[PDB]
RNA sequence: ACACAAACGGCGCGCG
DNA sequence: GTCCTATCGATCTTCGGAAGAGATTCAGA
DNA sequence: CTGAATCTCTTCCCGCGCGCCGTAGGAC
């Protein structure tokens, strides 16, 4: 009943496209000049993209279903991490063995 | 009596025990991999990790 | 029958496990049991990424888990590594015939 | 009591079911739950009591 | 042209 | 030496704690 | 559809002072 006198719906809850926060808001200080301060949204931001172009070749190859379907899972991966980094089954973290500060 | 305490030396030695493991993933495949009778011994083992 | 199956490994150090698995395989030698394990290539389909020809066994399954930095294999479970389709592999082929 | 409550009968379905439990989703081999096994409390390369 | 200046995130130790 | 380049994800020193309420879950009634 | 005995992601005073310290792999 809330849902529907809501304007929400849901189909609009499974993300299809993503907003990207504003770059100044997410700055790359350079700690030691050329040597920037680690940056985790930007990082994660990088993770997700390389992983989308990457899905996007394959399916412009139009590779065999498994490896796509592997695929599709580590884009959600991704993403996942990118909002929590924690809710799921394991975080992910970088060489210095801290757990990324996703956006949330 | 159920407590004991460490001190440099022995904790020194158990982490560069662990810097040995991971020698040890590198110098297996390696000693697999490697023809043996050229290759010699710093070949098989490279300081960085320990 | 021996069919290709799917597992994914790093990238770069793929080439590393392209020949290294052949050579575990010399080693202990349940080799009749392979076929080929074979990754294609561009001037990249799959650049991290494996195809093992082969019937899937549980001996053989840990012996290609062997060889560190192979994450494993692709399927309904791991025990139960999934076949490439004969048509994709053999519309793949000539994808890779052309280069 | 204990018995009771085990489910497990024979070796082979306690190497099987231990290394299941080890190995969450895993394919289990009766020589590979055994060397896990010897793994888990019997060589000090993995277990050891100074 | 009448104008900016040097921190992002952690760890340890202490302080009331 | 300087400078370029592609992923990033397994097995090793791991466990080092614990109150409180929504699933999912053990035993029949 | 009743029952505990099972189940896991919240939270853990407010501020301050130094010190250190941050991707991997390679044309040989």
């Amino acid at each position: 009943e809330a849902f529907v006198q809501s304007g929400n719906k849901p189909e609009w809850m499974i993300l299809t496209v993503l907003p990207v926060l504003p770059p100044d808001l997410r700055p790359l200080v350079p700690l030691d000049g050329g040597r920037f301060a680690t940056s985790d949204l930007n990082d994660l931001y990088r993770r997700v993209i390389n992983r989308n172009n990457r899905l996007k070749r394959l399916l412009d190859l139009a590779a065999p279903d498994i490896i796509v379907r592997n695929e599709k899972r580590m884009l959600q991966e991704a993403v996942d991490a990118l909002l929590d980094n924690g809710r799921r089954g394991r975080a992910i973290t970088g060489s210095n063995k801290r757990p990324l500060k996703s956006l949330a | 009596g159920n407590r004991r305490i460490r001190s440099v030396g022995e904790m020194a030695e158990n982490q560069f025990r662990v810097g040995l493991v991971r020698v040890e993933r590198a110098v297996k495949e390696r000693l697999s991999l490697g023809d043996l009778d050229t290759l010699m011994p710093q070949d098989m083992i490279n300081a960085k990790p320990i | 029958k021996k069919r290709w199956y799917v597992v994914q490994a790093f990238s770069g150090f793929e080439g590393r496990v392209a020949t290294s698995l052949r050579e575990h395989i010399k080693l202990h030698n349940m080799e009749d049991l392979f076929g080929e394990v074979m990754v294609p290539t561009e001037e990249k389909f799959f650049p991290g990424y494996v195809l093992v020809q082969m019937v899937m066994n549980d001996a053989s399954w840990h012996l290609v888990r062997s060889v560190p930095r192979v994450m494993g294999f692709i399927g309904g479970t791991s025990d139960r590594p999934a076949p490439i389709s004969d048509k994709e592999v053999d519309a793949i082929m000539n994808r890779l015939q052309q280069v | 009591e204990t018995l009771r409550v085990d489910p497990t009968n024979d070796r082979l379905s306690a190497l099987v079911e231990i290394y299941r439990m080890m190995r969450p989703g895993e394919p289990p081999t009766r020589e590979a739950a055994e060397s896990l096994f010897e793994n888990l409390f019997f060589s000090e390369d993995r277990y050891d009591l100074s």
